[PDB]
C-alpha cells in the first residue's frame, strides 16, 4: 500500500456553534 | 468449545456489479462483487471469460470503478460492511495476476447512528474525491491526491439526518452532490458544492425543488445533459436548475425501481429494473441549439420486458446486459432491436445459479445410496424454487413462488414444503402469475369455523400460504392445500405421534393482521397423504403464533408466541397440552437431543431446558445471559450449542458446585461469519472432526460446522496464525480483524473457532510458501507433508 | 408490516441488520402501555438509577440505604442473582451515580460531601474526592476516562482528573452562589458541558472558559439532559413543564404539558427515548410516568404519548436503554420499576392497556 486512509478528527459540533453563532450578529 | 468451520458452496447472490476497464485499458471487463468473493470477467464476443477471483476478509458493501488522471487503466474502491475502504489496481505480469492494494484504512467512526438507508459510496466523476454516507448527519470525503503518503478523510456535517439517495454531478468546477432527503414537509431534491480547502459545504448550482413523495433513485446524467433524474414511484423528472421536466408514465406505476445502469457513454438511454423483474430504457431525447449547448426535450420510459428480479444491472456490449439478482438466479439477456411474438425485447442467453435466500432445507437420502442430499427451499416470488443438491451438482426445481420450510416424508415419498404467492385484493384476492400451488394434480383449501368470529382494501398485496405435497422422483406438484385467509403457516413438521402408527403433516399457522404487533390467534393442523389425498386429521386452535414445531419423543413440542408448549398425541386423534414453559419473549427456534430442548429466543440468546418424564413439566436447565438476535440455534452435542445472531456471528455456549454458576451458557466460541445464516440441520454430502451441521444463509451459501479436539484445535490455531504471517490479504485487513466477533453492542476477537477456508488456502499456496509456513512447529519437526496430509484430511468432510 | 412475522420474513429473505430498528421503532410506535416488573434490593428510596454504558448491561442504583447496587439486569429480570453491593458505602444519601466508558469503573456521590470511585469488576472502593457540599451531578467525559465533572449544592462545578488523585486540585468550572443540581458532558463535543442551576436556569459552558458559559438557554432548572448526538437539551424545571432546547438557538424549540403532571416537591430527572431519540420521558407527582413524542414538524405539545401507571410513590428518576427499548424508573419508593415493550416474567399490564 502507497497510502493509508486516516479520518482526521474534526470538531462538527463546535465549528456548527461557532458559524450559528457569528451569523447571528445582524 | 473447539469447532471448525468451512463453505461447502460459495455465496452466489450478487450484491454488486460494475464494468469498466480494470485488467487492462483496452478489453472490457465485469466486475461482480458476491458478499465476500469478487469475480473479475472480461466481457468478449463469446461471453464472459473468467479472468480472476479474489476472497475478501469483509463484506463488500461498495464497489466503484474509477480512473484519476495519469492512470492507465481503472482502480478499483472496495468498502467493507466493517468499514475497511481500499483502493486496489490490477496488475499482470507475465503469467501472475495479483491484485494490488494501491490504498487502505479504517473509515469507522467512533460515534455515529448508521444511515437507515444504508452505506452510500460514490465517486467524482473527476475523481477529486470518494464520498461517503454511513451515519446520519455527516457525510465522510477522502480526497484523492495521489502525489502523498496520506488520505486525510474528513467529516462534513448534514443538516439532513434522512437523506434518501446521493450522487456526484457531472460537468461542474468543483466536486457538486445531489441528494433526496426526506423532513416533516416530504421528500426534496437539494445540492451542495463539497469544498475541500474549507471541509464544508456551499451553496449548491441550483436550489432545491419538492420531488415526489417517494422519490428514492438519483441518477447524475452525464455531459451534454448534465442535470440529475430523480426516480420516485409514479414520476421521473429531471432538474437542471432553471430547467425541469416530469413524465408520470402508468406503465411503471405497478412496481418499483429499484436498479438502473447507463447504456450510452452520453446519457442518452438508460436501463431500469423494477421489484418483479421487468426490464424498461429510459430514453433521453435532445435538441442542438443554434450555436449552443444541446438540451432535453422529453423523456420516454418502454417496457424491455421481463428478467429475473434484478439487484444490479449492466450492459455490458452489442445489447448484452448482465443482470445481476439476490432473489434468483443471476443472468445474461440480449436486447433485440425487434421485439418477438410476446412483444419482448429481451431473450435470455445464459443464467448463473443463485442459491440465496436458503431459508430452508433437508438432507434426504433419495437414491438410498448411503450419501446425503441437499433440498433447500431458495429463491423468493417468481423466482422462489427448490434446489437439490448432491456431490457440487445442483438442480432446480421452479415454483414461482416463495418457499417457507421443507420436511421430507419416507413413507410418502413425498416432500411437503410451506409456499407463499402475493395477491391483490381485486374484486376478493385473484392471481398474480400461475405457480406451484395453482397448477398442482389434486387441490383442497382449508374450512375450519374457527376466527369466523381485520379490514381490506381494493388494492392491497396480500400473501396466500399452501402446503404443498411434492413427489420425491419427478418432482411435481401432487397436491396443494390452501390455508385460511390471512394465515400464515410458520412451521412444518412430519413425524409419528404417540401410539398412533401414521406419519403426518403437522402445520403450525398464526392469524396475522398487519396492524397487530403479534399474532393472538393460530392453529396445529395435522393432515395425513394417504392414497394421493390430503385429509386434515385433527386441528387445535392455539392463543397465538406457532413459530416452531418438532417432535419430542412422540410428542409435539411447540412454540405458540412466548410459551414452549409440550402436547400429546390422545388415542382419539387430538392433542392434549402436557407441559408449559412461559418464561420467554418469543420462543422463535427449538431443537432437541432426547430429554434437551435449545430455545432460540427474539433478543435473548439461548435458553436450554430439561423435560422431567417423572415430574411432567420442564425445567429451564441453563440460560446465556448475553441478549442477542438470534436466527438460528443448533444442539452440537449434549454440552455444546451453536447459535447464529443477526449481525453475521456465530457462537457456541457450553452448559457449564454452586447453583448459579451451573445455570450459565458460558459463550465459549466467537466467530464472525460474514452470513446471515438462516438454517441448521444435521448431516453431510459426502460418504479429526466429530459431527457435521449443515447451514444455509441469505447469501445462497452453504457451510460446515464440525467439531475439534483440543490437540486438533491448537494445532489448527497455530497454522491459522503462521498463515496470516504469510498469505497477502486484498486490501491489507487483519483476519483477526475480519473473524472478530463484532456487534453494534460489543467486539471481541474469534475464539473456538477455526476458519477452515484459510486452512484450505494452505494447499494452494507455493511450496516456499508451504515449507516456511511450517517452521519450527511443534513431538517431531513437523513439515510440510504432514500439514498437507492434515489439511487433505480436513478437505474430506465435504 | 407492524407485525412481527412479517419482519422476521423480511429479515430472514433480507438478512440485513437494519430492520431490527425499523422493527422495534415501530412496536414502540405503537404502543399504548408497556409491561411491568419490579426491581427489590433497596431498603429506602432509590435517588440515583444509570444503565451501563454501550448496551445497558449493568444497573447502578443507589440512594437513602447508603449501598451502590450493581444489578445485572438479565439475572435479575429472571430472579437468579442478588444484586452485588459494591465495597465502600457513602455516610449519607446517594444523590448521583455514573459509569466510565468501558464501565471498568463506578462513581458515586452525594449528601456526604464526597465522591467515592468504585471498581466494579472485583466491587471494591479505588479512589476518594472530598467536596465542601452535597454533589448531585456527576458526568464522565465521554473521551477521557480519567475526567468528570460534579455539581455541588454550595454552587460550584467542578473537573476532577483521578489521574491526579492525590494531589487534589479540582478545576473549578463554574461559581454561584446557588445550588448547582445537574451537569453533563456533551455526548459528542467534550469541551461543552451542560449546567442546570437551581436560580441561574440551563447554561451551556465550555471547558476553555471556567467562568463565562457560552449559552444560558430561556430561571430555574433541576436538571438538564443532552440527546445521544448532543444537538438538544431537555430540561426540567422547578414548577414548569419540560422544555426542549436546541444546543444553539437558545430559544425553546418545544414545551411539553399533559394534564395531571405535576414537577414542584422532588428533585427528577428526565431522558431521551427511542433510537433517534424521538421521545421525552418524565416522572410526576401524581406518582404517573409521562412519555411525550417529540413533533418532527416544529409551542406547547398537549397529551402525553403514554402515561405509565404502577408508581405509589412520586416518580423521579428515569433511564432508557435503547439497545433493549428498556425504560427503569425510581423514586421515593424503595422499588425499581421496569417497563418494556417486550414481555418480562411475572409482568404486568400490555401492549394496548
Amino acid at each position: 500500500s502507497e497510502q493509508i486512509i486516516v479520518t482526521e478528527k474534526t470538531n462538527i459540533l463546535l465549528r456548527y456553534l461557532h458559524q450559528q453563532w457569528d451569523k447571528k450578529n445582524a | 468449545s473447539y469447532n471448525y468451520v468451512v463453505t461447502a458452496q460459495k455465496p452466489t447472490a450478487v450484491n454488486g456489479c460494475v464494468t469498466g476497464h480494470f485488467t487492462s485499458a483496452e478489453d472490457l471487463n465485469l466486475l461482480i462483487a458476491k458478499n465476500t468473493r469478487l469475480e473479475i470477467y472480461v466481457v468478449t464476443a463469446e461471453g464472459l471469460r473468467p479472468v480472476k477471483e479474489v476472497g475478501m476478509y469483509g463484506k463488500i458493501a461498495v464497489m466503484e470503478l474509477f480512473r484519476p488522471k495519469g492512470e492507465s487503466k481503472d482502480l478499483l474502491f472496495i468498502l467493507t460492511a466493517k468499514y475497511n475502504a481500499c483502493i486496489l489496481e490490477y496488475k499482470q505480469s507475465g503469467e501472475s495476476i495479483d491484485i494490488i492494494t494501491r490504498a487502505h484504512g479504517n473509515v469507522q467512526d467512533r460515534i455515529g447512528r448508521p444511515s437507515e438507508t444504508g452505506i452510500i459510496g460514490i465517486i467524482d466523476p473527476e475523481c477529486r474525491m470518494i464520498g461517503l454516507r454511513l451515519y446520519d448527519g455527516l457525510f465522510k470525503v477522502i480526497p484523492l491526491d495521489r502525489d502523498n503518503k496520506e488520505l486525510k478523510a474528513f467529516n462534513i456535517r448534514l443538516e439532513e439526518l434522512h437523506v434518501i439517495d446521493v450522487k456526484f454531478l457531472y460537468g461542474c468546477q468543483a466536486p457538486t452532490i445531489c441528494f433526496v432527503y426526506q423532513d416533516p414537509q416530504g421528500r426534496h431534491v437539494k445540492t451542495y458544492e463539497v469544498s475541500l480547502r474549507e471541509k464544508e459545504f456551499n451553496k449548491g448550482p441550483w436550489k432545491q425543488e419538492n420531488v415526489e413523495a417517494e422519490a428514492s433513485m438519483v441518477i447524475a446524467v452525464p455531459e451534454p445533459f448534465g442535470g440529475a433524474i430523480i426516480i420516485g414511484q409514479e414520476s421521473i423528472t429531471y432538474h437542471n436548475g432553471d430547467k425541469y421536466l416530469a413524465i408520470a408514465p402508468p406503465i411503471i406505476k405497478q412496481s418499483t425501481i429499484v436498479c438502473h445502469n447507463r447504456v450510452d457513454p452520453n446519457g442518452s438511454r438508460y436501463l431500469l429494473g423494477d421489484m418483479e423483474g421487468r426490464l424498461f430504457m429510459l430514453l433521453l431525447e435532445k435538441e442542438e441549439q443554434m450555436d449552443g449547448t444541446v438540451t432535453l426535450k422529453d423523456l420516454r420510459v418502454e417496457l424491455l420486458g421481463e428478467t429475473s428480479i434484478a439487484e444490479c444491472l449492466t450492459y455490458l456490449d452489442n445489447g448484452v446486459v448482465f443482470v445481476g439478482s439476490r432473489l434468483g438466479d443471476s443472468q445474461l439477456v440480449k436486447l433485440n432491436v425487434d421485439s418477438n411474438e410476446q412483444g419482448s425485447y429481451v431473450v435470455a442467453m445464459e443464467t448463473f445459479t443463485n442459491l440465496g435466500p436458503i431459508v430452508d432445507m433437508c438432507v434426504v437420502d433419495l437414491e438410498r445410496q448411503g450419501q446425503g442430499q441437499l433440498v433447500t427451499c431458495s429463491g423468493a416470488f417468481k423466482e422462489g424454487s427448490l434446489r437439490i443438491i448432491r456431490n457440487l451438482h445442483i438442480r432446480t426445481v421452479p415454483l414461482y413462488e416463495s418457499p417457507r420450510k421443507i420436511c421430507y416424508q419416507e413413507v410418502s415419498q413425498c416432500f411437503g414444503v410451506l409456499s407463499s404467492r402475493i395477491e391483490v385484493q381485486d374484486t376478493g384476492t385473484t392471481a398474480l402469475r400461475p405457480s406451484a400451488s395453482t397448477q398442482a394434480l389434486s387441490s383442497s383449501v382449508s374450512s375450519s369455523k374457527l376466527f369466523s368470529s381485520h379490514e381490506t382494501s381494493f388494492g392491497e398485496e396480500v400473501e396466500v400460504h399452501n402446503l404443498l405435497i411434492i413427489d420425491q422422483h419427478t418432482f411435481e406438484v401432487l397436491h396443494a392445500h390452501q390455508f385460511l385467509q390471512n394465515e400464515y403457516a410458520l412451521s412444518l413438521v412430519s413425524c409419528k405421534l404417540g401410539k398412533d402408527p401414521n406419519t403426518y403433516f403437522i402445520v403450525g399457522t398464526a392469524m396475522v393482521y398487519p396492524e397487530e404487533a403479534e399474532p393472538k390467534q393460530g392453529r396445529i393442523v395435522v393432515f395425513q397423504y394417504s392414497d394421493g389425498k390430503l385429509q386434515t386429521v385433527a386441528e387445535k386452535e392455539v392463543k397465538g403464533a406457532v413459530y416452531s414445531m418438532v417432535e419430542f419423543n412422540g410428542k409435539l413440542l411447540a412454540s405458540i408466541n412466548s410459551t414452549v408448549r409440550l402436547y400429546e398425541w390422545t388415542t382419539e386423534k387430538e392433542l392434549r397440552t402436557e407441559c408449559n414453559h412461559y418464561n420467554n419473549i418469543m420462543a422463535l427456534y427449538l431443537k432437541t437431543k432426547g430429554d434437551f430442548i435449545l430455545v432460540g429466543d427474539l433478543m435473548r440468546s439461548v435458553l436450554l431446558l430439561a423435560y422431567k418424564p417423572m415430574e411432567g413439566n420442564f425445567e429451564e436447565i441453563a440460560r446465556d445471559f448475553n441478549p442477542n438476535w438470534m436466527s438460528a440455534v443448533e444442539i452440537l452435542d449434549d454440552d455444546n450449542f451453536l447459535g447464529a445472531e443477526n449481525a453475521f456471528n456465530l457462537f457456541v455456549c457450553q452448559k457449564d458446585t454452586t447453583d448459579e454458576e451451573r445455570q450459565h451458557l458460558q459463550e465459549v466460541g466467537l466467530f464472525h461469519l460474514g452470513e446471515f445464516v438462516n438454517v441448521f440441520c444435521h448431516g453431510s454430502l459426502v460418504m479429526p472432526t466429530q459431527g457435521s451441521v449443515l447451514f444455509g444463509t441469505v447469501n445462497g451459501m452453504i457451510g460446515l460446522v464440525t467439531s475439534l479436539s483440543e490437540s486438533w484445535y491448537n494445532l489448527l490455531l497455530d497454522m491459522q496464525n503462521r498463515l496470516n504471517k504469510v498469505i497477502k490479504s486484498v486490501g491489507k485487513i487483519e483476519h483477526s480483524f475480519w473473524r472478530s466477533f463484532h456487534t453494534e453492542r460489543k467486539t471481541e476477537p474469534a475464539t473456538g473457532f477455526i476458519d477452515g477456508d484459510l486452512i484450505e488456502s494452505f494447499l494452494d499456496i507455493s511450496r516456499p510458501k508451504m515449507q516456511e509456513v511450517v517452521a519450527n512447529l511443534q513431538k517431531r519437526e513437523a513439515t510440510a507433508d504432514d500439514l498437507i496430509k492434515v489439511v487433505e484430511e480436513l478437505t474430506r468432510i465435504h | 408490516m407492524r407485525s412481527v412475522v412479517g419482519f422476521l420474513s423480511q429479515r430472514g429473505l433480507h438478512g440485513d441488520p437494519l430492520l431490527t430498528q425499523d422493527f422495534q421503532r415501530r412496536r414502540l410506535r405503537g404502543c399504548r402501555n408497556l409491561y411491568k416488573k419490579d426491581l427489590l434490593g433497596h431498603f429506602g428510596c432509590v435517588n440515583a438509577i444509570e444503565f451501563s454504558n454501550n448496551g445497558g448491561q449493568w444497573l447502578v442504583s443507589g440512594g437513602d440505604d447508603r449501598r451502590v447496587l450493581l444489578w445485572h439486569m438479565e439475572q435479575a429480570i429472571h430472579s437468579r442473582v442478588k444484586p452485588i453491593q459494591l465495597k465502600g458505602e457513602h455516610h449519607s444519601n446517594i444523590f448521583c451515580l455514573a459509569f466510565n466508558s468501558g464501565n471498568t469503573k463506578v462513581f458515586s456521590g452525594g449528601n456526604d460531601e464526597q465522591v467515592i470511585l468504585h471498581d466494579v469488576e472485583s466491587s471494591e472502593t479505588l479512589d476518594v474526592f472530598a467536596h465542601e457540599d452535597a454533589v448531585y451531578g456527576l458526568s464522565v467525559s465521554p473521551v477521557n476516562d480519567n475526567i468528570f465533572a460534579s455539581s455541588s449544592d454550595d454552587g460550584r462545578v467542578l473537573i476532577w482528573d483521578i489521574r491526579e488523585s492525590p494531589h487534589g486540585e479540582p478545576f473549578c468550572l463554574a461559581n454561584y452562589p446557588s445550588a448547582f443540581h445537574s451537569v453533563m458532558f456533551n455526548p459528542v463535543e467534550p469541551r461543552l458541558l451542560a449546567t442546570a442551576n437551581s436560580k441561574e436556569g440551563v447554561g451551556l459552558w465550555d471547558i476553555r472558559k471556567p467562568q463565562s458559559s457560552l449559552l444560558r438557554y430561556g430561571q430555574s432548572a433541576m436538571s438538564v439532559r443532552f440527546n445521544s448526538n448532543g444537538t438538544q437539551l431537555l430540561a426540567l424545571r422547578r414548577r414548569l413543564p419540560p422544555v426542549l432546547y436546541d444546543i444553539h438557538s437558545r430559544l425553546p424549540v418545544f414545551q411539553f404539558d399533559n394534564q395531571g403532571y405535576f414537577n414542584s416537591c422532588t428533585m427528577k430527572s428526565c431522558c431521551f427515548a427511542g433510537d433517534r431519540d424521538q421521545y421525552i420521558l418524565s416522572g410526576s407527582d401524581d406518582f404517573n410516568l409521562y412519555m411525550w413524542r417529540i413533533p418532527a414538524d416544529p409551542r406547547v405539545v398537549n397529551g402525553a404519548f403514554m402515561v405509565l401507571k404502577g408508581h405509589r410513590s412520586i416518580v423521579n428518576q428515569v433511564r432508557f436503554n435503547p439497545h433493549t427499548y428498556m425504560i427503569c424508573s425510581s423514586g421515593v419508593e424503595k422499588i425499581i420499576k421496569i417497563w418494556s415493550p417486550y414481555k418480562q416474567p411475572g409482568c404486568t399490564g400490555d401492549l394496548d392497556g
